[PDB]
């Protein structure tokens, strides 16, 4: 029940928690821009 | 009776130094 | 074929988030719900075969062991949660995972369209089955049934998959369909005997060949129920469905690579329907018939003519359906008596009436009686070797005097008689137990009235 | 030896339920278990789908080509042709090697 | 070739067969490889002399370089075989055989 | 060890294979070896005890004896064409020795005695760096010197180390041991494709790699390093003999799952070849691998084992090793398959 | 930021913490010697963290809630029944011994990191250099086998080696005739069956090894009866004690960082305390194991990780 | 083409992968399984604990997967108009046959009887 020791993940690592929400954001962000980068230059080379 | 598991004599085949 | 593919896949999600209760109840309605549904797949026609996209297609010969195969799971829930009622709740929901990975790589084997495809879910099949049998056996001797199950077939398998990628080196493709018109006749040489074995070996011990017979009766026997059920209904078939489809591109070479395969089980079968006469265990007796009737798919499909296909076809459906029925009731004996002998417990009929009745149809669609499906299939057989060579008649006879002399011999031994003094466990027929063997035998006797559908594409 | 449980004793369903179906200990779960097998596995696939089977239309087209047999046959025997001709394929199109 | 390099190709030779069959002393066997090493320094070194590759003139120095590397960690693995043992005998050293 | 000093000495490991993968220069590649020979050293002797000494003292003769072999090819390339470039040699004694020389650093057959021994006297983590990183640079020479290889050698090297790999791993219970002779029969699968296909070589050298670090970490997690040590994981940590299994299973080469992806591809590239008698024997003597796979799943996973009563204080603390990249290390072991063409990104 | 290398370089280094008050003791002696009340004036007195001897029931007591399991939890090995039937055939006799050791390693273990991480020293009872004297007396009335003996070899050799003996021995001699009266006088039941010749043997074990081992390692204070009662002049003697002896004045930061990465990885400790040697005493069936492993995994707080069971309160599971 | 270059620039004249491309979704799938590997081998409640941690797995999986995906479309790319340039500089070694109709070509009929 109630731990004798304090566990060491008892309550969340709140800097860990965010870079991890912050780089899951970034890195999607990332890949959506570059998607329609390429979408774009695969048209323009294309003449579409 | 109920299923079979390794006993004792059955562990000590892969005990030793070679099979 | 995804219609069938994802529905299955969400059976591991169902069984993973049901109540710890209800992980028997909801996978047993819905996998029989999807059994349903398979019945869209006999849209067959009488030129074409029904080809969905570049990967699955579905033809009179795969169409009814879909059937079966969906069909099998349901019944493989029903015979398994008795002796499973003591296992921890997560390895129960393990075990039920396993059944249902083995049915979604066996409904995409039946269909791949390609074979290399084809090879890579025929070989699948191998890991949820042998964990199966060696996690969830129960005596000692699972564990070596294991090997000798995962080893007779993979030395027959690798040769298979180098002679696979060499045709499609040669030809240029393995789509089924390409292989239709693309085909070329086999000339002799030595270069093509070995193609040739290559081809039809692993199949030949899938089903198996009398002499790779060995590993049958040992993984028959040490499986749980629902290891059995599968292994004698559906993955005995992989071997006959694959020689079925190979067997396409290997002629004129087949009219006398035959041969040595032929005599192997017309005398085959006359050994192992022996055999049983002298098998003190009723598993044992049940798997060495499972050798003899598929001695006859052997012999069928290598002599390749349009009565012995239509034969074949019947019989691996017709089997599949008695063969699991004969398990599951040695099984509702075994829960019993905790024993595999088949002289121990004796007339049962005096104790167990309606199951005495299960026995008797079972018995009598194993020794073929007309007009039974297994008849059906046993006769075309027949017809078709009678015309391959005369002399036939004598061995296919001998062997159905045999076979009913067996089938009423288990009969006989274990259901009449006088029933052993000291055995007073003998508790009645459950509902569950009744049900599964009714769910064997109602259709399996239904489809007299309608057999053209198990008759396969020649049909 | 070693520390080792004992065999369990066998369980038999009746005892504590003399009107189990066999499915659960639990009789509630065990009345459900066993409504849908019988609703599922008889009453929709077995009536259902045997009805399904029975009404399917022309299975393989056998109906078709017995209907198309006897079109053919009316119109040969009216006009003096063959009913049926050894050659399936006409000789015309065929360029014998030699 | 030139008969310069028959022996200094013999002398290769030599060495390898004698790091190849050990007798006792480790430091016999260190040896030999501190000699196949000055063997292929002199092949080296004539043949980037003789052929007037400049560059190449600094290419048998680095290969003493790593020479000595490989001397001092066979010797120091010498030190800690002789702790062990009493003796840089190999056949000391077969406990890995189970 | 103080810990900087155990990370600068693993970077200087690293670097050492590094130049060997960057070099055009074949005494740039030569200095890569020694410096990596000279960084692995301390690494096996970390623990100090006199089976790690004899480990260290066994690999240190066998790879230095190695390079002396190669810097002789080095030296006799030299005097036939007159230049360094790493690529072809232009002399056929030459390729014998260099050829010769990347199979000890590689530990094949015939060559093969001190895999199994170096890799049982030293602690699992040295272990796994041992039978997956120091595969890298042996194998990345002969990338580029395959064309000018005898052929007959390095099938006869692939043949014997597919046997010798496989025949050795039946009579081993140490899981050190286990491991050392699988490498040596993967080994013989990676060099028997070199001289048809390489890409295919380093498809089996990347699959290998990952499939073999995931079982060092798995052994390591509960610091097993015995097939009975290995069978009380079961009560310990249950998820952890399944993810054994499926890893066992996946480097037999079962379908579906990701080792069989290796033995496809390198049997279609000698079929086109061909080649069919080579593939033929080699995946049939793999199934010698597969066997003392099968083996270990039976002891840790498919059956319990007995244990002990000690073990039930272990129930109450939970695993504390780091079992770094361990998540995805096991999925790509084991669900790569439906994605093989991806193999393209190699060439 | 959890102890590593990474807190080693940063600078969380052993020297920096250690005083001249950063000392282990153990108080060592017979069965009812007095030991309880002295090791925790000297803790009190020296300013240490005491340690209650480690008993069956030691690792629940540091895990979990830390209240005593259930027996089946720890063996069900009793001390209890180890005097009333000290030759049972269930081999109760050796499996409490070997419980035992495993927690007084467990308890070294803790005590050893808690003095690295915090430089407070500690007091113990007994301990794991002490711990062979019951298994020497409990061979010695045949209590158990000479197999039993080995495979307890077999376990400390492979364990013991790892640690540091303690910086201070404290014996309290109390001859076995007194002690026999001491333990009458108790009043428990299953104590009063005790035999002298056990006890005798303790003290031969003691004194004929323990002490002659530990004086060349460590100080030893080998007080009799009435000089233990007042526990002041135990710590004046503790007080001045030169420390010029034993493997503590080889320690550097470089060592004592390697010790205290295994001492804070408490399945590291206990790796070889179920070393596959099947001895009945100590050997489970599958089907028991599978069966007990269940039922640990049921218990309160007990199915996940510590801080992720939501049963007893945890909150923020799905982003911890 | 362009030497130790992952994506060399004559690949941007190729459409990128869709970002609903069937290989991509099993990646991030795997990404998925990942995180549930993670959290079984450490205790944790497999479904639910941590869902920024398996979120990350799989949004990293597909990360680096659609640039695997796009170097993989690209390569099989480079092989076709290799190919097919290689056939156009040498065309009297893959002449255009004459193709004959059945009715002129002989085939042996082997009876099965
Ligand atoms: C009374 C005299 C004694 C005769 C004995 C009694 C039997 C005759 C009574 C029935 C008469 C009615 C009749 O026959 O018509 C039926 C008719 C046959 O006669 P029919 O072909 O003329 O059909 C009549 C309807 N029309 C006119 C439109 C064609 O149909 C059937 O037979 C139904 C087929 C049932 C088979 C399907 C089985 C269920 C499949 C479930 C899937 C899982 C099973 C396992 C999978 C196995 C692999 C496939
Ligand atoms: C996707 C396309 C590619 C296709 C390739 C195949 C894909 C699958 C790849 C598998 C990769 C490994 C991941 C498998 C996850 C296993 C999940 C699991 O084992 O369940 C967890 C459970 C752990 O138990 P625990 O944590 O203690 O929880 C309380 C229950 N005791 O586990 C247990 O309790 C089990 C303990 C008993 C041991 C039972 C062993 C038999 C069951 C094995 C099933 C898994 C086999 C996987 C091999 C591949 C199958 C095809
Ligand atoms: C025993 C295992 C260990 C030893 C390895 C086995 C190899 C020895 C078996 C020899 C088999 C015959 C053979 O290898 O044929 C080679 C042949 C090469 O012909 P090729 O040049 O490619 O085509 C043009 C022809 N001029 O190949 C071909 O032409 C194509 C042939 C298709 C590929 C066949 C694969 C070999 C099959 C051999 C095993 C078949 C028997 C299976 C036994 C199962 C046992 C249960
Ligand atoms: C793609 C494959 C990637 C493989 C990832 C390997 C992850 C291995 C991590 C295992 C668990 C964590 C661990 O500690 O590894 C052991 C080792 C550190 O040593 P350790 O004993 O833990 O403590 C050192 C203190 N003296 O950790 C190490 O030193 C790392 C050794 C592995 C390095 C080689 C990995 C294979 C090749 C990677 C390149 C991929 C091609
Ligand atoms: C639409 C999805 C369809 C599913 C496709 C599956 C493809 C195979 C993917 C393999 C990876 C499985 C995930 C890794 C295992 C994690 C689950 C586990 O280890 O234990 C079960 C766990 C419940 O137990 P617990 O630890 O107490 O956590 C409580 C959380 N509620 O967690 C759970 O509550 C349930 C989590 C799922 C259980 C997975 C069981 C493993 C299945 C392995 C069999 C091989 C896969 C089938 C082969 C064909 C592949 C298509
Ligand atoms: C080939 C086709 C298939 C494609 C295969 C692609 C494989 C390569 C793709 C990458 C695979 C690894 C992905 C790991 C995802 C899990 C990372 C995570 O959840 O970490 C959570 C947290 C640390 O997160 P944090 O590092 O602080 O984020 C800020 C970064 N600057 O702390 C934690 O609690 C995490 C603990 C679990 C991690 C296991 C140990 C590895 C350590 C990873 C460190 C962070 C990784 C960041 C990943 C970014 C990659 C783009
Ligand atoms: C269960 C195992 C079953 C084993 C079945 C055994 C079947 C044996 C089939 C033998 C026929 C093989 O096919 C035969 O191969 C040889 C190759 O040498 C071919 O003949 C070719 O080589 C022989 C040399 O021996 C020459 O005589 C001939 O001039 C040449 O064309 C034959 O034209 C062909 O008829
Ligand atoms: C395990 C049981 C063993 C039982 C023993 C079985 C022996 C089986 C021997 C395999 C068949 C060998 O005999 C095989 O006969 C057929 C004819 O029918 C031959 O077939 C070939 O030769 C005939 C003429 O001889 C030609 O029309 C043609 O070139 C081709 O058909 C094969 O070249 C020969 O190899
Ligand atoms: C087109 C797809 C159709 C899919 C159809 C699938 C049908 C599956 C039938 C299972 C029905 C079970 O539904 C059942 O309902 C009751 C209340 O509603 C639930 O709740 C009940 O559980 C317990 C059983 O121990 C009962 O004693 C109690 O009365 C009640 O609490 C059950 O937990 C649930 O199992
Ligand atoms: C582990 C063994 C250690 C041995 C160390 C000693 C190595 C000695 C290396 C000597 C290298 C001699 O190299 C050898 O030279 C002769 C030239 O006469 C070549 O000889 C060959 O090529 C030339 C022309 O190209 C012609 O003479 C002829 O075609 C043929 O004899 C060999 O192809 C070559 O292999
Ligand atoms: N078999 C066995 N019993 C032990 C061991 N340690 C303690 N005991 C028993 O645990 C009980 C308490 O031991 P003691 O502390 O010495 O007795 P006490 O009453 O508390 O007297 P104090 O020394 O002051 O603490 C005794 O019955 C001991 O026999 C051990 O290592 N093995
Ligand atoms: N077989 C070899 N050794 N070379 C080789 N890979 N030949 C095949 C050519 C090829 C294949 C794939 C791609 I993508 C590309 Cl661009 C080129
Ligand atoms: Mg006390």
């Amino acid at each position: 029940k109630f731990y004798i020791q304090e566990p060491p993940h008892g309550s969340p690592n709140w800097l860990k928690v965010g870079l991890t929400l912050g780089t899951s954001v970034f890195l999607w962000i990332y890949l959506i821009k570059q998607h329609n980068e390429d979408v774009l230059e695969y048209k323009r080379r294309n003449g579409l | 009776a109920r299923q079979w598991q390794p006993d004792v004599e059955w562990a000590e085949q892969y005990g030793g130094a070679v099979m | 074929m995804l219609k069938y593919i994802i529905p299955t896949i969400m059976l591991m999600p169902l069984t993973w988030l049901s109540k710890n209760n209800m992980i028997w109840v909801n996978s047993t309605a819905h996998s029989l719900l999807i059994s349903f549904t398979s019945l869209l797949l006999m849209n067959q026609f009488g030129d074409n075969s029904l080809n969905f996209s570049l990967l699955f297609f579905s033809d009179s010969l795969s169409t009814p062991l879909l059937i079966l195969t969906m069909w099998l799971l349901p019944l493989m829930l029903m015979a398994s949660q008795h002796h499973l009622s003591k296992e921890n709740l997560t390895r129960k929901k393990l075990f039920i995972t396993m059944l249902i990975s083995l049915q979604l790589f066996l409904i995409m084997t039946f269909t791949a369209m390609e074979l290399i495809l084809f090879y890579i879910l025929f070989e699948a099949t191998l890991v949820p089955t042998l964990i199966i049998i060696t996690r969830w056996g129960n005596q000692t001797e699972r564990l070596n049934a294991g090997l000798y199950f995962l080893f007779y077939t993979l030395a027959g398998s690798l040769p298979l998959l180098v002679a696979l990628i060499y045709i499609q080196n040669t030809v240029g493709s393995l789509n089924f369909l390409m292989l239709q018109y693309w085909v070329q006749p086999v000339h002799n040489s030595w270069s093509n005997v070995f193609m040739w074995l290559a081809c039809m070996m692993a199949f030949m011990v899938k089903m198996p060949l009398y002499g790779l017979h060995l590993w049958l009766p040992k993984a028959h026997v040490e499986a749980p129920i629902a290891g059995s059920m599968v292994l004698a209904a559906v993955l005995l078939k992989l071997g006959g469905y694959g020689m079925l489809r190979i067997t396409l591109i290997l002629n004129p070479m087949t009219d006398f690579m035959a041969y040595p395969f032929i005599m192997l089980s017309l005398w085959g079968m006359i050994m192992t329907s022996s055999i049983c006469l002298r098998q003190t265990d009723l598993k044992s007796l049940i798997a060495y018939s499972s050798v003899s009737h598929m001695a006859l798919v052997i012999v069928a499909i290598l002599i390749q003519t349009p009565w012995s296909y239509m034969g074949a076809t019947a019989l691996m459906i017709a089997h599949g359906l008695t063969s699991s029925m004969l398990f599951c009731l040695a099984n509702s004996n075994y829960e019993r008596i905790h024993s595999r002998t088949m002289i121990l417990a004796r007339g049962l009929q005096t104790l167990l009436p309606l199951m005495a009745t299960w026995w008797l149809l079972a018995s009598l669609t194993n020794l073929a009686l007309p007009p039974t499906i297994n008849l059906i299939g046993e006769l075309f057989v027949v017809m078709s070797t009678f015309s391959w060579s005369n002399i036939t008649i004598i061995l296919m006879g001998v062997n159905m005097v045999i076979t009913a002399l067996y089938s009423l011999y288990m009969l006989i031994m274990t259901q009449r008689g006088k029933y052993t003094y000291h055995i007073n466990n003998i508790s009645p027929s459950f509902t569950r137990e009744n049900a599964l063997m009714s769910l064997h035998i109602l259709p399996l006797l239904l489809l007299t009235l309608n057999p053209k559908i198990i008759l396969g594409p020649l049909y | 030896r070693w520390q080792e449980d004992p065999e369990p004793e066998d369980e038999n369903l009746y005892e504590k339920n003399p009107d189990s179906h066999g499915y659960d200990k639990d009789p509630a779960v065990d009345i459900w278990n066993m409504r849908v097998v019988f609703f599922f596995g008889f009453s929709i696939v077995l009536v259902l789908g045997s009805t399904f089977v029975a009404y399917l239309p022309d299975y393989r087209m056998q109906e078709w080509a017995r209907r198309e047999a006897e079109r053919l046959v009316k119109y040969r025997e009216a006009h003096g042709l063959p009913i049926m001709e050894s050659n399936c394929f006409d000789p015309s199109k065929i360029q014998l090697p030699e | 070739m030139s008969m310069v390099y028959m022996n200094i190709m013999m002398a290769f030779t030599v060495s390898l067969v004698g790091l190849l069959m050990y007798r006792s002393h480790l430091m016999s066997s260190l040896l030999c490889l501190e000699g196949m090493m000055l063997s292929l320094f002199v092949m080296a070194a004539l043949t980037i002399l003789n052929s007037h590759f400049t560059l190449a003139s600094m290419m048998p120095i680095i290969l003493l370089v790593f020479a000595a590397c490989e001397a001092a960690l066979g010797l120091s693995l010498l030190v800690m075989v002789s702790n062990t043992y009493g003796t840089d005998y190999v056949q000391n050293l077969n406990l890995l055989q189970c | 060890m103080n810990p900087i000093i155990f990370i600068i000495i693993l970077l200087t490991i690293m670097l050492g294979t590094i130049i060997v993968m960057i070099s055009s220069h074949w005494l740039l590649v030569w200095i890569g070896f020694e410096m990596n020979m000279l960084a692995i050293i301390p690494i096996m002797m970390k623990n100090h005890n006199p089976r790690a000494t004899e480990a260290s003292t066994k690999y240190f003769l066998t790879q230095s004896t190695a390079s002396m072999l190669l810097m002789m090819a080095v030296i006799i390339n030299l005097m036939f064409s007159g230049q360094w470039t790493v690529m072809k040699l232009f002399n056929p004694m030459a390729s014998m020795l260099m050829t010769m020389a990347l199979a000890m650093k590689l530990g094949m057959a015939p060559f093969h005695f001190w895999v199994p021994e170096v890799t049982q006297g030293i602690p699992l983590s040295s272990g796994l760096i041992l039978l997956t990183w120091q595969k890298l640079a042996p194998m990345s020479v002969l990338y580029q010197i395959f064309p000018s290889i005898n052929l007959n050698l390095i099938l006869t090297l692939s043949v014997l180390s597919i046997l010798i790999g496989g025949w050795g791993g039946l009579n081993q219970t140490q899981l050190r041991k286990i491991m050392a002779y699988s490498s040596i029969a993967h080994m013989g699968w990676m060099t028997a494709v070199l001289p048809y296909n390489p890409t295919m070589t380093l498809l089996n050298l990347i699959i290998y790699i990952i499939m073999t670090s995931t079982m060092f970490t798995m052994f390591m997690a509960n610091s097993t390093t015995t097939t009975l040590s290995l069978s009380h994981t079961w009560n310990k940590t249950p998820i952890m003999t399944v993810l054994i299994l499926a890893t066992l299973l996946s480097m037999g080469g079962l379908p579906p799952l990701s080792g069989f992806m290796p033995k496809w591809m390198i049997i279609q590239e000698m079929t086109k070849n061909n080649s069919i008698i080579l593939p033929t024997f080699m995946a049939i003597t793999a199934l010698l691998n597969l066997y003392f796979y099968m083996r270990l799943t039976y002891s840790t996973t498919l059956t319990m084992f007995p244990s002990t009563n000690n073990m039930k204080m272990k129930w109450q603390f939970p695993l504390m090793k780091k079992m770094t990249f361990l998540p995805t290390m096991v999925v790509l072991s084991t669900m790569m398959l439906p994605l093989t063409p991806m193999l393209s990104v190699l060439e | 930021l959890q102890y590593g290398p990474l807190a080693y370089i940063l600078g969380e280094k052993a020297t920096k913490k250690m005083t001249e008050k950063s000392k282990l003791i153990t108080v060592d002696g017979n069965i009812c010697s007095g030991k309880s009340k002295l090791a925790k004036e000297i803790a009190e007195k020296l300013g240490l963290k005491h340690f209650p001897e480690a008993g069956i029931h030691y690792v629940d007591s540091t895990t979990g809630d830390g209240k005593p399991l259930p027996v089946q939890f720890s063996g069900n090995c009793s001390l209890e029944k180890f005097y009333d039937d000290p030759k049972s055939n269930d081999g109760n006799s050796y499996r409490l011994q070997a419980w035992l050791y495993a927690s007084r390693l467990l308890q070294y273990a803790d005590a050893l990191e808690h003095l690295l991480s915090t430089g407070q020293g500690v007091v113990l009872e007994r301990s794991i250099y002490s711990d062979f004297v019951f298994l020497e007396a409990m061979y010695r009335q045949g209590f158990i086998r000479k197999q039993c003996v080995d495979h307890y070899n077999q376990v400390k050799k492979v364990t013991i080696c790892e640690y540091l003996p303690p910086h201070v021995v404290v014996y309290v001699d109390v001859p076995v005739p007194e002690v026999q009266s001491r333990i009458q006088k108790k009043g428990n039941p299953h104590e009063m069956k005790i035999t002298s010749a056990y006890l005798q043997d303790i003290e031969n074990a003691y004194k004929g090894t323990f002490l002659p081992e530990m004086s060349e390692k460590c100080e030893v204070l080998q007080y009799s009866a009435w000089e233990a009662q007042d526990a002041e002049k135990v710590v004046e003697d503790i007080e001045y004690l030169k420390y010029d002896k034993g493997p503590w004045l080889d320690q550097n930061d470089r060592k004592l960082h390697k010790l205290r990465m295994l001492v804070q990885d408490k399945l590291e400790v206990l790796n070889y305390t179920s070393i596959p040697v099947f001895l009945p005493e100590v050997t489970v069936g599958a089907h028991q194991s599978d069966q007990v492993f269940q039922e640990f995994t049921e218990l309160p707080g007990r199915k996940y990780r510590a801080g992720y069971n939501e049963d007893v309160g945890d909150k923020w599971i799905w982003l911890k | 083409r362009a030497t130790f270059q992952f994506l060399p620039d004559e690949a941007r004249s190729l459409p990128p992968p869709k970002l609903t491309d069937p290989r991509l979704a099993f990646v991030g799938f795997l990404g998925y399984c990942s995180g549930l590997i993670d959290n079984a081998i450490r205790r944790r409640p497999v479904l639910l604990a941590g869902l920024h941690r398996q979120l990350l797995y799989i949004t990293s999986f597909v990360f680096v997967g659609y640039y695997l995906l796009k170097r993989q479309d690209y390569m099989y790319a480079v092989r076709d108009h290799d190919m097919f340039s290689y056939i156009k500089s040498h065309p009297e070694d893959f002449p255009e046959k004459d193709k004959k109709t059945y009715g002129e070509v002989f085939e042996e009929f082997h009876p099965v009887r």
